[PDB]
């Protein structure tokens, strides 16, 4: 799996802008969401190439040298350089940068823009996976005076597309508002699998775009495609998939002490044990207990741990109330139906899903991963889509696998007798507590190490004078609700804690 | 630390009389001490281990002398356990044709604890019954057992055939053995037991009362035996002024093997031959060999890479102020979404032991907190050389106690964003209407629970976080079945296990025409090409 993007910009006056003061560049947030791109790629350390276009360009810059289209990179892996030519073009100072040396506002064909694309993948040497344009814009009509430009953007993207091509557009607030539907209708990559009238919405604040862009880029990365057994008969196909997924910090690699070379160890080289060599059939497993040993073949190691086929079989089904949230044991997978291994899977899905959803209750499945794996009882939670204000997957439709601890993982609580506190407490705690109430969204904290020690490789490849040292929002801002507590924290104590501690 | 346990087998004849349909008991109980031994065993723990019979035909106790606690043998004394054990109780051990009083088999089991932990810590005393009360017996010393065990505080525990209160297949959750089958024999001597036990224990002594079958499925065995985890002093922080003295434990904490294996060689079986060697090299054409010292650590950054020296690291890498629990704020318990639990374990926190301002003061909190319907977002460190983590803290309120409970929550750098079709809007997948009615009427039939008494309370049918990991039952016995014939295979998973790994039969036979109706309304085969 290797695919790669195109972010596709468009230069004019509308894009330079702002609607308020308040509200930043429309430009602006397009570079500052391709830096946010860039850099979670990096985190993500995946291999998807990258390149960025712009157009309506006074001065253009492309191989097949059409006017107004600056290829500002090739397809690549994010690298710093890229980072800091990014970094160069944001803010006030950076717009002013790229009026200067890019220049903006001319005419331009969308065709010609598309055909230039086109060739920029086909450039590509290795086996691109996928096919991905996503273009930014505020103009709903870019060919409102050349119909004849209109028509042969229309006939361009009617081909792309069926060359294999996807193009999505993220378009922007404007004064009098995007509307997909003049232009873009039958420009955009609609996927036919359903009638997307629901769709994004315009696109104002940086967070919310830089959802909207993360969410439409990715490709599903199915962990595993298993088979839900509800008996030795029924059976169907379903894509666990996991949507957290604890983001370690990349391993070091070796290098050259000198040429600094990725230098590999291509050797496990054995012991005189069979002399140079040994074959694995003369490896045995065995274990140790007191003064005995045990041993075993590995195939028979492999065989105590057997105890069904992979896959989900349905055991029965279980109120909501039953279960319990504070039983977590592993971070849980999501489940949704998969027809390309048997057909008519997903009706029968739905249709499950819509019942259990109405009835309050969750499944209860045997899981078994892979091949050879002992059990553990999970519970199939229905959830039910939810769409935010501005048209976002929130919560995507299907089954949330959870898994339920056996007896061993449960321990036990060693306590004497509880004791309560008075009710004037338990309101001052109210009080207290009230005064602190915020909001959540899950899309708030950042891990502070793996900030830092990006910081750091990106100080180092840059060659910086210092590494910056990255402010972190997960320690407490102490003074802060200190203000927002007042004085209500001193009368607690005194109500509650003795004179002396 | 170090606990001391005794098993009190019934071996009677009475013990062994297999009604069809189920096994003996004596089979079965010999089943549970296997089990049990099985853990202890492969546990290594340092809880020596005793066995008493009785039931049998002569007897080894040492108070026989006096022609009393007859039928009365000694099998093992406190020792260590050891595959001679498993040996013996497998093979060694057979039904005797003789009845004795379990009370006397009580005597003798005080008297070993008693004249056995000389010199020895011990920090725990526990003793398990496996009986039938089938017999009859005396009940004149009872008083004086029940006094002696209180003073010498030692833990008890009744183990019978038929539980308090279809085939009866071994270890499965629904059915049970017929209560009206008992003798009345046995009616006594549950009665006694009862009584005894609420003397011992109180109100939760008639708690510790399992059959066989459901024994099998619990870990009630060594409910009085594990070794209770160790606290984690803290203090949380609301501000820099508010902070409480807690301590935390690990509640939940997924349970692994302890031993790996180890690869020998097939003919020596000696790990100590085989040993693995590697050389270093650059990727480039004509592989050249690279020594460690012209070797440096870097590090990848995307299409870049970086030498970064270790002690570099070390000085740029990030450090945190130490062990801290400080709060964040506070959210509707409804933001917090249940599927965005990440981090692999849980944490209860208590008040500090022992300190009645802070039981006052996180008991008044957690109040609050559940009446708000709030919970806390705190930031956890649980060491200053660990990545601090930030999670949800939510109150779990109970009848005898009390305590917040915390689970790590995930950056955005752990979320992935990916959009998925809706079913509901799909023209090609709505289901028709007596598609929905029959999975409707599938899922009635395919319930777990049940509404009992019409108290709107509901009784589980199937309690899986009551089931422990087959897994590890399943390697104890292949390995015991290897110590005891090498050259055997591995004997196949156990029926019980099956049984308590299924649902009970009534589920099955009842969905068994739904399950046919949906089989007939779904058409569903699979793709052949690609
Ligand atoms: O049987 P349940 O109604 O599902 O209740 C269980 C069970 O308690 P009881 O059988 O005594 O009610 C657990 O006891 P064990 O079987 O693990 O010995 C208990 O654990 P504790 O006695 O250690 O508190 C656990 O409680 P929790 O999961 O909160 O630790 C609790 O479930 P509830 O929390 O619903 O009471």
């Amino acid at each position: 799996g290797r695919d790669s993007l195109i972010f596709l910009v468009d230069a004019s006056k509308a894009m330079f802008e702002s609607q308020s003061e308040d509200e930043l560049t429309p430009f602006d947030m397009s570079i500052q969401c391709i830096q946010s791109v860039y850099i979670s790629k990096i985190i993500s350390s995946d291999r998807d190439l990258l390149a960025v276009v712009f157009y309506g360009t006074e001065k253009d810059k492309n191989s097949v040298n059409f006017k107004n289209i600056y290829v500002l990179q090739e397809l690549d892996n994010p690298g710093a350089k890229r980072i800091l030519e990014l970094d160069q073009f944001k803010g006030q100072q950076g717009q002013k940068r790229f009026q200067d040396m890019m220049g903006h506002g001319s005419d331009y064909s969308l065709s010609e823009v598309l055909w230039v694309c086109a060739n920029l993948f086909s450039d590509v040497q290795f086996k691109m996976s996928h096919k991905r344009i996503m273009l930014f814009t505020n103009e709903d009509n870019p060919h409102g005076n050349d119909s004849a430009k209109a028509s042969r953007a229309r006939t361009k993207a009617g081909d792309l597309r069926d060359t294999g091509i996807f193009l999505d557009l993220m378009h922007l607030k404007k004064p009098g508002g995007f509307d997909i539907s003049l232009f873009y209708r039958d420009i955009i990559s609609i996927a036919e699998d359903e009638d997307l009238r629901v769709h994004f919405e315009e696109s104002s604040k940086l967070e919310d775009l830089l959802r909207k862009v993360r969410a439409k880029e990715t490709r599903k990365r199915a962990l595993s495609r298993l088979k839900l057994k509800l008996n030795k008969d029924i059976v169907i196909s379903v894509g666990i998939y996991n949507l957290v997924q604890k983001a370690l910090k990349p391993p070091p690699i070796k290098l050259y002490r000198e040429t600094n070379e990725p230098v590999k160890t291509k050797t496990r080289t054995f012991n005189t044990s069979t002399g140079g060599l040994l074959l694995p059939s003369d490896t045995k497993r065995s274990q140790i207990y007191g003064s005995r040993q045990i041993i075993l073949e590995k195939e028979e190691t492999e065989e105590l741990k057997r105890f069904d086929d992979p896959g989900l079989m349905l055991m029965g089904f279980k109120p909501l109330v039953l279960l319990k949230k504070h039983h977590y044991l592993r971070p849980s997978l999501f489940v949704y139906p998969e027809e390309s291994l048997v057909i008519g899977s997903s009706t029968l899905f739905s249709a499950l899903l819509i019942k259990c959803l109405e009835k309050e209750v969750a499944a209860l499945c045997r899981y078994t991963p892979r091949r050879n794996i002992p059990p553990y009882f999970v519970a199939l939670v229905p959830q039910e889509e939810e769409l935010d204000d501005q048209k976002i997957q929130v919560t995507p439709p299907g089954f949330q696998l959870v898994f339920l601890p056996f007896a061993d993982d449960k321990r036990k609580m060693p306590f004497t007798e509880k004791i309560m506190a008075t009710p004037e407490q338990v309101g001052k705690m109210k009080a207290i507590v009230e005064k602190l109430r915020f909001t959540y969204r899950s899309d708030s904290f950042e891990n502070p190490v793996l900030q830092q020690h990006f910081r750091n490789l990106e100080a180092l490849a840059l060659d910086l004078m210092e590494p910056e040292q990255a402010v972190d929002l997960t320690l407490p801002k102490v003074e802060a609700m200190n203000k927002r507590l007042g004085s209500l924290v001193d009368e607690f104590k005194e109500l509650v804690y003795p004179p002396d501690y | 630390n170090k606990a001391a346990v005794v098993l009190c087998m019934d071996v009677g004849f009475t013990m062994s009389n297999s009604i069809p349909g189920i096994e003996s008991p004596f089979e079965q109980a010999k089943k549970v001490i296997t089990m049990f031994v099985q853990r202890q065993v492969f546990a290594e723990n340092k809880d020596e281990i005793a066995l008493v019979l009785f039931g049998t035909d002569g007897t080894d106790n040492p108070l026989s002398g006096g022609d009393q606690y007859q039928n009365i043998t000694v099998h093992r004394h406190l020792m260590l356990p050891d595959f001679d054990l498993l040996e013996d109780i497998e093979s060694k051990i057979q039904p005797g044709s003789q009845q004795a009083d379990f009370l006397d088999a009580l005597i003798v089991s005080m008297d070993v604890i008693q004249h056995e932990t000389i010199g020895k810590k011990f920090e725990k005393r526990h003793i398990e019954i496996f009986t039938d009360l089938s017999s009859r017996f005396s009940k004149s010393q009872l008083d004086i057992i029940i006094h002696s065990l209180k003073k010498c505080d030692i833990s008890l525990q009744f183990f019978l055939p038929f539980s308090l209160g279809g085939p009866f297949r071994l270890g499965g959750h629904g059915p049970s053995f017929p209560l009206k089958g008992i003798t009345e024999q046995q009616k006594e001597g549950l009665e006694i037991v009862k009584m005894v036990m609420i003397s011992l224990e109180g109100e939760d002594g008639l708690d510790e009362i399992y059959s066989f079958s459901e024994s099998l499925r619990k870990l009630c065995v060594f409910k009085k035996i594990e070794r209770h985890s160790i606290h984690w002093p803290c203090r949380l922080t609301i501000g820099s002024n508010l902070s409480i003295r807690i301590a935390a434990y690990k509640s939940i904490l997924q349970e692994r093997v302890k031993k790996t294996w180890t690869v020998v060689d097939a003919k020596t079986l000696k790990k100590e031959d085989i040993q693995k060697e590697t050389v270093y090299c650059l990727n480039d054409d004509d592989e050249t060999e690279v020594l460690k010292e012209d070797i440096i650590q870097g590090f990848r950054y995307g299409s870049d890479i970086v030498p970064f020296s270790k002690v570099d690291e070390e000085q740029m890498k990030y450090k945190s102020e130490g062990k801290c629990f400080s709060v964040l704020g506070f959210c509707k318990s409804s933001q917090v979404q249940r599927r965005f639990f990440m981090g692999n374990q849980v944490l209860k926190v208590f008040a500090a032991r022992d300190d009645e301002a802070a039981a006052v003061a996180l008991s008044s909190l957690i109040h609050a907190l559940d009446d708000l319907d709030m919970v806390a977002i705190v930031r956890y460190a649980y060491d200053k050389r660990a990545n601090p983590q930030v999670g949800v803290a939510f109150p779990h309120i109970k009848h005898n106690y009390e305590c917040l409970v915390y689970v790590q929550l995930p950056f955005m750098e752990d979320l992935r964003q990916y959009m998925f079709s809706s079913l509901k809007n799909s023209k090609k997948y709505a289901p028709t209407e007596a598609q929905l009615n029959a999975v409707d009427a599938l899922i009635d039939s395919m319930s777990l629970a049940k509404k009992d008494e019409k108290t709107d309370t509901l009784e589980d049918l199937f309690p899986t976080t009551k089931i422990p990991n087959p897994r590890f039952q399943r390697l104890f016995q292949c390995l015991l079945h290897r110590a005891l014939h090498p050259r055997e295979p591995l004997p196949p998973i156990q029926q019980h296990i099956w049984n308590m790994l299924n649902p009970p039969a009534e589920v099955t036979t009842k969905s068994q025409i739904p399950l046919s109706k949906i089989k007939t309304l779904f058409p569903l085969i699979e793709a052949k090409k690609k």
